């Protein structure tokens, strides 16, 4: 029915708004809760092996990809200017200001932000996640805590780490590959970046992601319908919501600093 | 009721979502310490070809404030040009003429204010009488550099 | 009421619409631009760089968009049609038209002259007289290789 | 123990070499076997709708963002150049030529990447297929062909629109709040873009990374174990898709600057 | 159903739409909003920066596009092969074709001025005079080393 | 398991060292590349293409960068703050420090231009003797209406 | 046994991945027919500032090839430039002089071929005897503007 | 099965191994002895364009770099060392060095043009006569602001 229709669309409209206050509500009880007494420092080192150095791979052969690429395709572009000798200054500008954390959140939303959602989903749906209700652990404190705290503090490294190998695979094509004075690449580079308006404005637009890639990635966890089912409909809720906010926020914080 | 809550809390968060607008929202444009409020100005001009709205108003070089407004007058057409001046700056004599500069060779062209003499400052809202206009090439080529040759 | 929120559904979809007509409503115009534009025309022998869209400019604010460019066929002359800003309409007709350009390098836009006659205009008619825009041809061509 | 580490590394870098034979065997009994007795184009119009029109409100707004996104960048970058008119010839060709085609990898192969696993993997679990063996029609040119031929013909018309709504809120961004002159705006834009070496590049660039996601999306589904088992493969095509693209796009672009 | 059907459709009837605008409306080719088009010939002494793809014009407006360039194997001249769009065909054929550098730095495009009035035109046929290509060293090796 | 635990620790330490090359080895922070050197003032009148953090130099060589920029509100003019230096302590204050553009569109630097005299610098005193920068405006329509 | 054919075409994916495909390496273009045949020629100058290689040789302004390489005549201490010419192109007389121009204002310094005059043609691997060198924004004002101005 | 299983396994390590050694041999590709570059001092009243790293030239041709550039506290002028390859080895001492600009607005080099016949170099001596590089102000502040 039309009018039906309508009325599915404001439900899932009105819905949206009901699973994103839900979500920050659990949010507020995970990070600052109480001191749970399963709770410690080890889960938050088991949860950056799991998110973190798992997903290193991933991360670093797209840095070095994306890397060559970015330097690959900018030298085309300068070679008709002449100004080549500052392809070293494009990929160090590009791939550290708005393609750095862009591609990382893009990608650590595809493998961090669905293994965390399918991870704590089939947690939920195996009743693993509410067992540990009847232990008296709160499952916040200890199942999604350490996953929020290894998603903030793993994704900025990861894009440090991306943006290093970018930087360093866009000067091994741009040199060692189309020829251009790797002293001119490492020199220009260094006199056009502005650490204070281009590093750190990278780092805090991969942090803002960070905090809004891991918070959808285990709330979209955290709240899958338990079945086999709704949990790979939740690893694609998250990755499609992730890429999303990826995208909105960086567009957000690349206005709010050019 | 617990829809209630979540749909309460979800809303007073989409609204400090939306509370990053992010389109022209801090009307000041440095920082949240600095100077803040600023005086406004008018000139009239018989040419202002680059004076596009956002560029920079300034005085022996030091920038000064931003062009807000280039509205045009019906009745004489002159263009007329209402800028901003920061506000640490408000001692600009009356008769202080204001021409139109080329930054470098191509860059943007901005407003420059140099300082005649006078007692009486400004009123910082009202007008200036004076001016240079804005040298364009055609003009300034079919005119004079042709006349010699 | 929960059935009265479908109502809600209706506050996204002129939410949504609204966004749509907004991706429309690209023109740059509120009480500015044009408003409610009107028509004129112009005869130039030369128009090397005005592209439509360009900015038109009575001493040097924008007034409208050059609409659309023709080459007359009856005397292969550059017959182009701009839009002229609602309010703005005390433009006299000997008010002569000219190729300035955007800076040093920037392409050509084209503005007007007030030249001061009763008869303001007709927002249809066209403008006879004007000054081509310049080429570095015939400024070095007939000027350089002319006399030196 | 390192023996036995160094034993299971070999035997896992036999395995990826044998599972792309494996998948390249699968993607041929898929895409050119015979016709099965129940397929036909309600399939591929069905799973187009899946692949596609609903990775619709993903990637346009994603176009959207990115296309502000671009034009908002180059243009500060820009800013200290004088070429503040060159943003039509950027948000037409970043958009275009590298970024525009591969974020649309990168975002396909999340949306439609891993929901067109994890749907074709939970059939495998709930016993979908082995249910279709029994009623005789092949399982591959049933199921995972219209997958297929809805990856291969539906990234490319996603990165198109993706590329038309960032060229356009490039626009939009470039002109309304950068006050940039709309006419030089598209005047550059229009005439440094070269069709022949761009907008044909992108798309088949597109194609490739289509082709190469659509494939191991689909794969990665009918060859996996249980909740646990498609909760992982579909990390793991989302990985494999990513890097896939990226690598696809280093490879393609070193061919074809 | 059929609401799949419609909406599926629309999707590729979306994806065609923007393929043939990331084509035309950002490109161009022999499709688009130019219809048919007749060929002509001319000869430069020289043309410095012409390549593919440029705007041949008259009195500014754009007339067409450039074809091929070539360099004839007998008298080492610049045969120029350009496009003319049929809206427009009323030229002369003893008018001249002159090379110009668009504004100041632009793409060095070709404009033709009016022939009289003689026999219009073929449309396939060649042109007999051209102002050839300036360029830095044929005006600043005789102006500035063999002048004052 | 430490088995694990040195791997995070390994590649947290990894990517903190990432971001301390990412902050030294692309920007040269506050690690050391030029010491603490002290500040000197000029008074120009006009610094229109004097941004902060020029290049502030002497024979071409760079010295420093200039601080800041200011309006002194008393005689309206230049106020540009420009750190020298340490090492190079032997710039005499009879030394004159000019606007000068980067070659031929560079960005407006300043260069100083060594006078010569027995007392040198008290790195905080402020200059004296300038030629402020040129402006095409100013020129042009001085030296172009009056001389030819 | 299966899983042996199942690595064998792996190993044979693999190689249609790399070998075909990748490693972007010597070019087969028109390697069998219709192919171009690029030539060498020599050629001796005064000052070749914005002749880097990967440029323009052009007669008339068509493109009639690229330059190969430049280097320095260690005996002569002056620039010598090593470009081709196809070989469809074989009409370009012996004292057709060579120039350095520069495209429109800005346009990266490419190498103009004024013809000669005499009948003897070329070899296609011989040099370039007669030419006019390059301009230096610093040398040409050097010249005039403080011996025929003040 | 197993003695091919840590065979493939080793061949795949070793391969690994080779690819890293590769990825390291960016820094510090083949230097060894800088070829045969060897230092060669040159002094200059102003060098503007002239950045570390720069380009050196002779007769167009790229000779060698440019090494480093300072400013002596003596005489308050720039001194500047550049690489030469010793494939030209035929450079004389009365040979000058002045600075040029690559182009025309590219960044300045440092060309050398051969000057007469003497004794040729020890490939760390210090050339001795040359010109500095041409400022925009000077010239139309000493050529225009006094003659024209
Ligand atoms: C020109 C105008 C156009 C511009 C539009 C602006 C868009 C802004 C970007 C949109 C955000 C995308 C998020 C998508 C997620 C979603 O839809 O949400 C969808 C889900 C609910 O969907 P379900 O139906 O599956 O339950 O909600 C959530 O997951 C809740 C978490 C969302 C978090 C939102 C972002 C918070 C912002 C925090 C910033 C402050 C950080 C600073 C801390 C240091
Ligand atoms: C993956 C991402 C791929 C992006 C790389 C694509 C390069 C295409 C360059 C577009 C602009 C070309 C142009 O006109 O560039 C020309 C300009 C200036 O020339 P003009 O002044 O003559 O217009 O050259 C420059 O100095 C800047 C080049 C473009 C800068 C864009 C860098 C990449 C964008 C990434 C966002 C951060
Ligand atoms: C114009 C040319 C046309 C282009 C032709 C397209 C080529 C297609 C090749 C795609 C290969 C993927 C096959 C399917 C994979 C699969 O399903 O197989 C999936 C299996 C998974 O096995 P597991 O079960 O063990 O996880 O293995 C993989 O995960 C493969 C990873 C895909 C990575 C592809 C990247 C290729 C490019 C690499 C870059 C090279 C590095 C060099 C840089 C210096």
């Amino acid at each position: 029915s039309p009018l039906e229709r309508i009325r599915l669309f404001g439900r899932a409209g009105l819905d949206v708004v009901a699973a994103l206050g839900r979500s920050t509500l659990f949010l507020g009880h995970a990070l600052l809760g109480r001191r749970t007494p399963g709770t410690g420092l080890h889960l938050l080192v088991k949860q950056l092996y799991s998110v973190g150095v798992l997903s290193l791979a991933i991360i670093v052969v797209s840095g070095l990809f994306i890397g060559m690429v970015l330097a690959l395709q900018g030298y085309n572009i300068l070679i008709s200017y002449g100004s080549e000798q500052a392809v070293g200054q494009m990929v160090a500008l590009t791939l550290l200001r708005e393609l750095g954390p862009v591609v990382t959140g893009l990608l650590f939303a595809g493998r961090a932000g669905s293994a965390l959602t399918a991870e704590i989903g089939n947690m939920k749906a195996t009743e693993q996640l509410s067992s540990l209700e009847m232990i008296g652990v709160d499952p916040l404190k200890y199942i999604v805590a350490p996953r929020l705290w290894a998603g903030f503090i793993s994704m900025p490294l990861l894009a440090a780490i991306f943006s290093v190998v970018g930087i360093w695979g866009g000067a091994m094509v741009a040199v060692d590959w189309l020829g251009v004075y790797e002293g001119s690449f490492w020199a220009n580079m260094q006199n056009s970046v502005q650490f204070t308006e281009d590093v750190l404005n990278g780092v805090i637009k991969s942090i803002v992601f960070a905090f809004v890639v891991t918070w959808i990635a285990v709330y979209q966890g955290y709240d899958c319908e338990p079945t086999s089912e709704g949990i790979s409909r939740a690893t694609t809720r998250t990755v499609v919501y992730a890429s999303l906010a990826v995208l909105g926020l960086d567009f957000i914080l690349t206005a709010l600093m050019f | 009721q617990t829809r209630t809550l979540e749909i309460g809390v979800g809303l007073f968060l989409l609204a400090g979502l939306l509370a990053l607008l992010l389109l022209a929202l801090r009307v000041s444009g440095l920082s949240v310490g600095n100077a803040g409020d600023t005086y406004k100005v008018y000139a009239y001009f018989d040419n202002i070809a680059g004076v596009t709205v956002r560029g920079k108003v300034t005085l022996a070089g030091v920038t000064i404030g931003k062009v807000t407004a280039v509205d045009l007058d019906r009745d004489s057409y002159t263009g007329r040009v209402t800028m901003e001046i920061n506000q640490n700056v408000n001692n600009l004599p009356v008769d202080s003429t204001a021409s139109i500069l080329t930054a470098g060779l191509l860059g943007e062209k901005y407003i420059g204010i140099s300082v005649g003499g006078d007692e009486d400052v400004l009123k910082d809202g009202s007008t200036i009488h004076d001016t240079q206009s804005a040298l364009v090439l055609e003009d300034l080529i079919g005119k004079f550099l042709l006349n010699s040759v």
